[PDB]
Parts: C-alpha cells; structure tokens; sequence
C-alpha cells in the first residue's frame, strides 16, 4: 500500500489505532498487519 | 433432626450452586464484572482482553 | 490556570455531545483510558470533572 501522509499522522496508521484521517480514510484492520515503513519526505512535498 | 445425611447432601448441592452463581460478581481483574458494560464502554481491541 | 493549581469544574445536568468535539481536529492528542472515544456518546455518567 502506497500513499504519502503528514508525519504527525504517521502514528495513526497502526493496527487498531484511531485518528480522523486514519479512521475516515485509511485504517489498518484490528489484527495482523505485515509491516509499516515510513520515511518522512516533507522536502518533496509542497 | 434425625435425617442428617439427606439434609447434608441437599445443603452441599445448594451451596455449590450458590457459590457458582456468586462467582459471577467477581471482576477477575477486569474493569467491571458484568459483560455488557465492558462491551458498552470499550473498543474491541481492549474489550477483548 | 497554572498546572500546580489546576482548575476543576464540575459538569452535571446536561446533554453532552462528545462526538462533535472529538470530530474537531483542533485537539492534537485525544487519549481516553478505560472508555472508548467512539462510544462516549452512548454512555451515561453521574457527573463529569473537567
């Protein structure tokens, strides 16, 4: 799964985690998830 | 009170059933003893534990 | 108020919508312990302390 999100929201992308962007748009299912890799690249953004 | 044995077995069975029913009031380490509460005020991830 | 003299206000006799304040993204961190945020609306409590 590929997407770019603000660094502040990176914690929300976790199994069973709750956040507005997380809950509404993309939330990991409350069970096994393989792995989550995040490297913030805000320089490329904006 | 001649019939001691009979009353003894009756009392023992009633006592076992009563303590089994009473064991439902125990928290056992949960946040509440009744199930509908720990289902009504928690998320499935922690309601599970 | 200052942290050492934290200000406590009692809350009672009202209909309280947690969902709207939770929906607002103004609050950076929202951690509820022992109670689920989504089901906060359904519950009824004796009183609240803020």
């Amino acid at each position: 799964d590929s997407f770019v999100i603000r660094g502040d929201e990176v914690r929300q992308i976790a199994p069973g985690q709750t956040g507005k962007i997380a809950d509404y748009n993309y939330k990991l299912p409350d069970d096994f998830t393989g792995c989550v890799i995040a490297w913030n690249s805000n320089n490329l953004d904006s | 009170s001649a019939l001691g044995k009979l009353q003894d077995v009756v009392n023992q069975n009633a006592q076992a059933l009563n303590t089994l029913v009473k064991q439902l009031s125990s928290n056992f380490g949960a946040i509440s003893s009744v199930l509908n509460d720990i289902l009504s005020r928690l998320d499935p991830p922690e309601a599970e534990v | 108020a200052s942290v050492y003299a934290w200000n406590r206000k009692r809350i009672s006799n009202c209909v309280a919508d947690y969902s709207v304040l939770y929906n607002s993204a103004s609050f950076s961190t929202f951690k509820c312990y022992g109670v689920s945020p989504t089901k906060l609306n359904d519950l009824c409590f004796t009183n609240v302390y803020a």
